[PDB]
């Protein structure tokens, strides 16, 4: 069975032009491979750019050509726009099976600089009742996708008991994320104040509560 | 128009098998050839198997003992079998379409079912209404949220009015508590809105078999 490589990831600005490799671990990527290229859009969703004879399906960008250069398939990507960030597949054809490559990811820089819009959510008087207590901080809108959070009672800050998720895409092409502090219905009732600090390119945004 | 609609959600427990129709509509099985392809949590694409127009199938060598793909016709499902399932098989799993020459490309792709091989203990998520500590400014913007705590295994829906809102939706990705997952939702509305209107969370999850409505009230 043969193994088909790809460059794990290109970074790129918009405007660039690209080109991205599928190699056959079984010789030269011939004719008879029939290669395509596949897109990978945020939220597992796939659709077919360039098909076996170096045909696009109708609405792909003219921007995206399949081709071979000398001994490997290659997906060329005239002027890189920001819509293009994605993961690229490309699949070869053996005679009686189909084999994908690894993938490679295209990041697009240049995008414009968003600040994250932060919220702090109390627990629910039902959560207390169960003698636990999770205060939920929602980040929302930003750009780059880089964030960090820090949690603080009374000022203090605390590594125990916080959980956060990876920033990953919105429906508008700006980064989400949510980091939780779950603590004891008895700390909750203790306490008087608490803290979510986003920090986001050097500027912290906070939003804060007081029982 | 094309649309290659795929079942549910599927817990499946070591060396027992998986099911998944994809029913396809906006074109016929007996133009268009139906593939099956899957993606690990921890790796790209891996090819499964085909199901061409004329009925012929293919499959990746090391599956051909333990893969099925077979279709009706008249029916418009393909409808992929696999057995002796291991924990390495938890992906992603999805059905694509592809026709002859001038249409030969991976074009439409199914939403994919999310498969999780496990012989852990199915836990149904706890919903939590999360309504703002302080009350709103006359005349604003509230954001009101929803818990979906401690669960096992992926994925989760969450709605707002049964589908009503969306705008101003939320649905963050999940995060893993020990062995357990938890998200959060929110929708932000008008403070003329809420609370004078109703606004409520429907959370689901189908491996444990639980459908619940929070209504998210003050304080
Ligand atoms: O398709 C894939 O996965 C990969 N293909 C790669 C090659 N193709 C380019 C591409 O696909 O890029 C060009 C040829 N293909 C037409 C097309 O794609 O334009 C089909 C030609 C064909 C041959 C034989 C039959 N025989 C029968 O009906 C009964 S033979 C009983 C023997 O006892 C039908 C069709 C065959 N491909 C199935 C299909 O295309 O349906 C399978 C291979
Ligand atoms: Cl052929
Ligand atoms: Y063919």
């Amino acid at each position: 069975q043969a193994v088909v490589t790809q460059e794990s990831a290109l970074t790129t600005s918009p405007g660039e032009t690209v080109t991205l490799t599928c190699r056959s671990s079984t010789g030269a990527v011939t004719t008879s491979n029939y290669a395509n290229w596949v897109q990978e859009k945020p939220d597992h969703l796939f659709t077919g750019l360039i098909g076996g004879n170096n045909n696009r399906p109708p609405g792909v960008p003219a921007r995206f050509s399949g081709s071979l250069i000398g001994d490997k398939a290659a997906l060329t990507i005239a002027g890189t726009q920001t819509e293009d960030e994605a993961i690229y597949f490309c699949a070869l054809w053996y005679s009686n099976h189909w084999v994908f490559g690894g993938g490679t990811r295209l990041t697009v820089l240049g995008q414009p600089k968003s600040s994250p819009s932060v919220t702090l959510f109390p627990p629910s008087s039902e959560e207390l009742e169960t003698n636990k207590a999770t205060l939920v901080c929602t980040i929302t809108d930003f750009y780059p996708g880089v964030v960090t959070v820090d949690w603080k009672v009374d000022g203090t800050p605390v590594t125990q008991g916080m959980e956060t998720t990876q920033p990953s895409k919105q429906s508008n092409n700006k980064y989400m994320a949510s980091s939780y502090l779950t603590l004891t219905a008895r700390a909750w009732e203790r306490h008087s104040s608490y803290s979510c600090q986003v920090t986001h390119e050097g500027h912290t945004v906070e939003k804060s509560l007081s029982p | 128009q094309v649309k290659l609609q795929e079942s549910g959600p599927g817990l499946v427990q070591p060396s027992q098998s998986l099911s998944i129709t994809c029913t396809v509509s906006g074109f016929s099985l007996t133009d268009y050839g139906v593939h099956w392809v899957r993606q690990s949590p921890g790796k790209g694409l891996e090819w499964l198997g085909v199901i061409w127009s004329g009925g012929g199938t293919a499959y990746t060598a090391a599956f051909i003992s333990r893969l099925n793909i077979y279709k009706d016709n008249s029916k418009n499902q393909v409808f992929f079998e696999m057995n002796s399932l291991q924990a390495n098989d938890t992906a992603m799993y999805y059905c694509a379409r592809r026709g002859s020459y001038p249409y030969n490309y991976f074009d439409v792709w199914g939403q994919g079912t999310t498969v999780t091989v496990s012989s852990a203990k199915t836990t149904p998520p706890s919903v939590y209404p999360l309504a703002p500590g302080s009350a709103a400014q006359t005349n604003s913007m509230v954001t009101l949220g929803c818990l979906v705590k401690g669960y096992f295994p992926e994925p989760v829906t969450v709605t707002w009015n049964s589908g009503s809102l969306s705008s101003g939706v939320h649905t963050f990705p999940a995060v893993l508590q020990s062995d357990l997952y938890t998200l959060s939702s929110s929708v932000t509305v008008p403070s003329s809105t809420w609370p004078s209107e109703t606004v409520t969370c429907n959370v689901a999850h189908p491996a444990s078999s639980t459908k619940v409505d929070k209504k998210i009230v003050p304080r």
